[PDB]
């Protein structure tokens, strides 16, 4: 099998800049890569079918590269329609292996984490924070807890946080560490 | 790296089979063309070789009755149903206007639509940009192919696509195209357009870079080795120009109405240079099956064409005089209808600048069987007209000398009082007849209309002159006698169905009038 | 124009078996190879099979080979993927997907994608869900709801996460009366918090 | 009280300047008319005199390329602009129909357009009701005057009212009219409308209780005095007519074309009879300063007619061949076009086949080597009179004298040689004048398939002739004096421009339709 | 100047029903009259210019009438786009005085108002003020009188009204009396009732918070 | 298409100056008389100036006569009005309207008017709204008293517009102190009030002020 890693797996773009993504396989593959498009809740969409090649419908924004084992999609003037999961896919040979994705997202300033308590199974939950990677710990406990994440808001384009489990919920992120029960 | 390029040249709305001269078919057994049939070869030619680029050269508007009921819409749905990789744009894509052009084709294809040479200018350039572009890069396999289309610069003259678009030359719009696409990093460029086999020809010899030239317009028949069928090749397939670079161009056409698939081989080496190339194009005859899932959606499409056979076209004031006992005897108000609406289709929309000014038109009598009754509001449907024309021939353009047109006169009236349907209704001839004379001497006037002449006017024949006249293709074929037709040809050319044409022409004019204005007059 | 319907996903045990179908309508179907393609909820899209026009070249992908089944009825241009000895990795929403290239020697990619079918294999029973109640911030905790799909109304809801018992669970959270809906166990629940 | 009257006819959207004879102003130093000169001397008269009423009498409709590309909306735009107390409907105002007079006329005039003898029928009746009034009571000063207004019976026949109107008496549709304003405690009342001077003088005469009567239809000029320029008047201004009922009524008209505009001054007493009236048409001579804004609309307003006029209405693959050595001595290739053009108009009198136009009325050809592109400018160029053409009923007696008269004098290059269409004529020029026509046929009509048959002297035929023709130009007295029906028809320049539009390439022959032995 | 009256000050009419305004010059204005419709919200509308000369796209149910002194506006059949308030102008010479202006108002049942009183808030009684509101809501007609008796003392100051056009609906009235006092006055007295008198109730309804 | 567009409305200071400006279009400007018309708050309209075609014949009420002056420039299709000496009687909206009569020796009326420019000639200086709940006691009335603001226009809504029913907002009271006092109230069921929770909205964009105040029974 022809693995394939794409990087970076998230890229924070602005609406108007250029967004690179890059995709490797484990062995030439000579032009036979394609891109695609993912929104929430729909089915991919083929942007690119053969490197540098743009599919009927698409802008002329996006710009395939490459060949061999190194490939390139290029977003150049991100513009809102943008923002969703980029995947590239070797048409080698069977098996058609689709790569890790790509998401990009909406730039906005550093938002500290609105943290709240809820007593019962103990819910911690962050509001309104970015970027996405923050971190929750109970101190209670290792293990024994699940993490939801929101998708980007669309308005506010932050990210809430639910971790279900004194029962101290302490959060670490870098719009801050933040401990309540 | 081999490709085999399948192309296919001035179709002219020949959605259905055929017969051998792209009249209506008749004997399912002999019948050619069609696009099931040709989506058959080209499924089998894409099943058992690898890089297959089906183009099209233009020419796929106007011709017959899908023309005028679904108005480029089926020309759309059906390339699309055969997976067109890129189409040229060609004169009769712009009949019905540039309006007629975008809406139906333009919009609807999914394949690109290429020509380089068209430049659009005022409000036209904002609705128009990007529906036609002026190359392709299309990857066929592992490698990529650049296709740069064309369109004849006389397009104007033989259509009528506005104002708005400029027609510029095709060496000098093409170089820079060819330029940016070896910028591009494209070696293998292809040249679709079309502008005829002289300018494919000039195109090789003079646009550096270009490496094959898939052409139209022209319905030049190429061959290597013995024909088919009844069309005389002009040359070998590949037709090889020497480029002014020293490289070997080959040059490639199907002839036309999808009765030959052009199927060229060509070897490219890691350059992109032409190391071989070879083929010839394939005969759609009754050996290939018609794909039945395509047979099917044309019958679907078939019931909006019966539905309109019976809408009415237009009005007429008078009585249609299409009876045997007034049209195989002396001049009849439907011949001259007829002569008038193959006149008029022809210099409305022309194939090639070599008919643009024919105003001679001659049509047996016997080719007029039934008259149209103006009792019925006046109304001619679709229905009438077949029963005036219901052989489903087509009209075509001939070239004769005088002699050759003096002795088809003589002809027509050589069994006069018998009611034989030699008598030709003619249109921009006038013609007296002397019955009292000898056979072979019966034509005692023979004036026809001058075309080199600023303004036209009625001139005795000369029997060593050329002239250009519309036919039916009973005629041009033989016929009812006129073998001397047929032995003197100087060229010939098909033309659009019958029915469609006079049912164009009526559509045109709304109210028809014809009368027995003295075309054809005894002594 | 072109669409692919896909049908045949839904709740399936452990070690059982399943048959997706996908009915193609706006295109030649014997003419372009044709693929099952699987996005687990919340993870990436997942190749796991392909066949040809002819159904000669039917490749698997390595977690799917030896248990699944590709195949394709030309004649009725339809697609099937017979899923033998499934198991909770399996839970997915299933695409059938249409090769880009016309030519049987070449993948383009995949250009058309049919609207996905949920398969879901587990061993718990659909039951109803669970509330319980939870600047200030409210919200509710809907736990132990099965299958997947529910909505909550009264706003940030967050994705659904499967228990250690095959169980979903779900929390809605406001910014100051929860109503729960499960369709698949005809459940409504309004709780006030 | 004291009432200036201030009154345009038969404008025939002359809306910018013309030269004295009314045509094209070629020389702006010396042109007549226009709507912004109109609107100085309209101001300054308003502005001079406290009590002015501009009234319109009708045919402000037609005439020119303003009529052509813009239907009407540029005479409502500009009486708007000049802002007109009321109009009476002409015959022109019916000419694209009446959906052509509702939109862009009676839907958008601020000022009462009023017709009391129009009736209208059917489905038509609610559409066009309170469009078009009877009569309208419009306050003057501290007076009110009742304005009813009239069209011409002939209206059906000049134009292309629809069958859902009714064009009845003058007479017996404003004695009714004028009594309800009687009643109405309106002691003031003014005929506008258009139906001729015959008809006007009519109404001073029969219709009681009307005070002033301001017509159109006649391009009747009134003048008191020595004339300001080449017009020659018909009669003192204003015409004075005693009627029945002892009062002495004026009747007034200033011309056409918009170069005059009539200045009636009125003295009332306080039960509303005319004391006395005196007045004149002004002249609109270079002598009164355009209106910079109105200028500057007409100049915003005429670059859509530059664009139009450029814009090709069809491809031409032949030499038109317009010159005058051709079409004043031989079938002309023009000629036939402009026949085939009348006859397909008429067609689409539903089986008139026959045409003559006399050759004088062809100025310039069009060339087919600048690619082929015809414009309305050399339409323009060629039919440059701004006629119509009109069916008309002759004897074949009468049409068999008119070709005679067509080559009376051959040789002369004068325009009276006939272009034809549907008729075959042969000549003869060896021959004495009045028997040159050797042969003549004509299209049969009435019968199942047309054929050309010799004319017969004692039959009836339906003949399209221009107005020229059918008014005694270029000679041919004999046709406008035995004309059993005259009807008048289309546009002569859009008539040939939508044969052409409709036929995107024309290719006219010499068809030997003329002859000589 | 010529001072101008118009009769009646408001007029109470429904859909169909014939109505008449009078106006009355101080001199003989001829029939230089002008009479103008007005919207709340929108600016005036010309239907007469003459003393019956209509102006163009005004419906013909509005006439004018009179002359010298006296003219007369009538609407035939009400509709209910003529609900609103209607001006004469004489025309004669500067200064173009208006007139006083007659609305025109839905006619419909009598409605006994709703009172209700509400005690001033804490927070402008910490904001040293206080503001006592008496409502009345979905009375007709508009003739209502509110007097403010506190400890049994009527106020005649110290009170403002507001009163909202006709309901869309209901084609009611609303009225808000508010009565301001200091902090240190409020901190007095105990009753601050609010009495109400309208043509739809037997008798007068008082409303105290006793507070 | 005849239109007319007032400007240079706005706050002034008692015993100050300001020039209205009108700019008119669709209509020969230097062919009508032009007028200012006054409309007060909640009275009727009041005639202020008039101006012939060409400046010769200027008329102003008694109440405006000697401190307002109308002026006309033909050239630029504009109408002025420099109102000098203002006081607080003069807080009106005023109207450029267009004289029907197209003839300098008559008045029509005026035909075409502006929408109006306003002039609020107050010493008090902006100020931003006081809200005060009115709390409830079959159904219960409920409102917010817009007390101490400056200029007039607030908008006050209900729940961000989920109450349109019952909503009563009586039009502004100039206080004594200069400043306007307005309140809105609700009539709704008896029984929504320990449940339903009710919000008094209140926007003053002069002070760009929002405030958003809770009624509950109290
Ligand atoms: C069809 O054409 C092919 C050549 O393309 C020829 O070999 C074959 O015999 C033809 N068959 C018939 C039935 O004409
Ligand atoms: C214009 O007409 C007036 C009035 O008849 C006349 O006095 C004048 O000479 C004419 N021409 C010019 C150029 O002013
Ligand atoms: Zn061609
Ligand atoms: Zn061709
Ligand atoms: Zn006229
Ligand atoms: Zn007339």
């Amino acid at each position: 099998d022809i693995q394939m890693t794409q990087s970076p797996s998230s890229v924070s773009a602005s609406v108007g800049d250029r967004v690179t993504i890059t995709c490797r396989a484990t062995q030439g593959i000579s032009r036979r890569l394609a891109w695609y498009q993912q929104k929430p809740g729909k089915a991919p969409k083929l942007l690119i079918y053969a490197a540098s090649s743009l599919q009927s419908g698409v802008p002329s924004r996006f710009s395939g590269s490459g060949s061999g084992t190194d490939f390139t999609l290029t977003i150049s003037s991100l513009q809102p329609e943008d923002f969703a999961t980029y995947y590239c896919q070797q048409a080698n040979s069977f098996p058609l292996t689709f790569g890790g994705g790509t998401k990009v997202e909406i730039k906005r300033t550093v938002a500290a984490p609105s943290v709240f308590i809820f007593p019962p199974s103990v819910v911690c939950l962050l509001n309104n924070f970015y970027p996405r990677e923050a971190k929750v710990q109970w101190k209670v406990q290792s293990g024994n807890s699940q993490e939801s994440v929101t998708e980007q808001d669309s308005k506010d384009s932050t990210y809430s946080l639910s971790s279900t489990l004194v029962y101290a919920c302490e959060v670490t992120h870098q719009g801050l560490p933040v401990t309540k029960s | 790296w081999e490709l085999t390029i399948l192309h296919t040249n001035d179709v002219h709305s020949r959605l259905e089979q055929t017969s051998e001269d792209s009249s209506k078919c008749v004997n399912a057994s002999r019948c050619m063309g069609g696009v099931a049939r040709l989506f058959t070869k080209v499924q089998q030619i894409r099943r058992a070789e690898p890089n297959v680029l089906l183009l099209d050269a233009g020419d796929q508007y106007q011709g017959t009755i899908w023309f005028t009921v679904y108005k480029g819409a089926e020309v759309a749905h059906f390339m699309n149903a055969l997976r067109y990789d890129a189409m040229a744009l060609g004169n009769h894509e712009f009949d019905n206007g540039v309006e007629g052009l975008i809406e139906p084709l333009l919009k609807e294809a999914k394949f690109p639509i290429l020509s380089a040479n068209i430049k659009a200018k005022g409000p036209l350039a904002s609705q128009i940009s990007g529906l036609y572009l002026p190359y392709k890069v299309l990857p066929v396999g592992d490698e990529v192919v650049g296709i740069v289309g064309y369109t004849s610069k006389e397009t104007p003259f033989l259509s009528n696509p506005g104002t708005n678009l400029v027609f510029e030359d095709e060496i000098t719009a093409l170089q820079p195209e060819v330029d940016k696409l070896k910028t591009l990093n494209v070696n293998k460029i292809i040249a679709l357009g079309h502008s005829g086999f002289e300018m494919d020809k000039l195109i090789a010899q003079k646009v550096r870079g270009v490496d094959v030239v898939v052409g139209g317009h022209s319905n030049t028949f190429l061959y290597t080795g013995n024909p088919p069928s009844k069309e005389v090749p002009a040359g070998k397939y590949p037709f090889i120009v020497t480029s002014d670079d020293g490289r070997k161009v080959p040059v490639v056409q199907a002839y036309a109405f999808g009765k030959y698939l052009g199927y060229l081989k060509i070897e490219f080496d890691e350059r992109g240079n032409v190391i071989s190339s070879h083929g010839n194009p394939i005969l759609l005859n009754s050996s290939i099956p018609e794909d039945p899932s395509i047979k099917a959606d044309i019958n679907k499409w078939r019931i909006k064409l019966d539905n309109y056979s019976t809408q009415e076209l237009g009005k007429t004031i008078v009585y249609l005089d299409g009876s045997s006992q007034s049209c195989r005897f002396r001049e009849c108000n439907m011949g001259n209808l007829i002569c008038d609406a193959m006149i008029n289709n022809n210099l409305r929309h022309t194939d090639e600048m070599f008919w643009n000014h024919v105003s001679m038109c001659i049509l047996n009598g016997g080719g007029i069987r039934s008259p149209i009754d103006e009792r019925n509001n006046g109304t001619i449907t679709w229905e009438n007209l077949a029963a005036v024309l219901p052989f489903g021939g087509t009209f075509d353009l001939v070239q004769l000398k005088g002699s050759t047109l003096k002795k088809a006169f003589e002809h027509s009236v050589h069994r006069y009082g018998q009611s034989t349907g030699e008598f030709l209704q003619v249109g921009g001839i006038h013609v007296v007849y002397d019955l009292s004379r000898k056979p072979g001497d019966r034509v005692v006037k023979l004036d026809v209309l001058c075309t080199k002449c600023r303004v036209p006017s009625y001139d005795p024949l000369k029997m060593d002159e050329v002239y250009k006249v519309i036919l039916p293709n009973f005629l041009a074929n033989g016929g009812d006698g006129f073998q001397m037709i047929k032995d003197e040809l100087l060229r010939h050319d098909s033309g659009d169905q019958d029915i469609n044409v006079v049912s164009t022409y009526i559509s045109k004019m709304k109210v028809i009038y014809p009368a027995v204005e003295g075309r054809i007059k005894f002594s | 124009e072109v669409q692919l319907v896909e049908s045949g996903g839904g709740l399936v045990q452990p070690g059982r078996s399943l048959r997706l179908s996908c009915a193609a309508s706006g295109f030649t179907f014997d003419d372009f190879a044709m693929h099952w393609v699987r996005q687990a909820p919340g993870k990436g899209l997942e190749w796991v099979s392909g066949i040809s026009w002819n159904s000669g070249n039917i490749g698997y992908a390595d977690s799917v080979k030896g248990r699944f089944t590709i195949s394709r009825d030309n004649a009725k241009n339809s697609l099937y993927l017979q899923m033998n000895s499934l198991r909770a990795e399996d839970t997915a929403l299933y695409y059938c997907a249409k090769d880009k290239s016309g030519s049987p020697y070449y993948y383009y990619g995949m250009d058309v994608w049919g609207q996905g079918t949920m398969v879901t294999v587990s061993s718990a029973s659909t039951k109803g869900p669970s509330v319980f109640p939870l600047t200030a911030a409210l919200g509710c905790l809907v736990k132990d709801y099965f299958p997947e799909p529910v909505t909550v109304s009264w706003v940030h809801t967050f994705p659904a996460v499967l228990q250690s018992s095959g169980l979903y669970s779900l929390s809605s959270v406001v910014t100051v009366i929860c109503n729960v809906n499960h369709k698949p166990s005809n459940t409504k629940v309004d709780k006030r918090v």
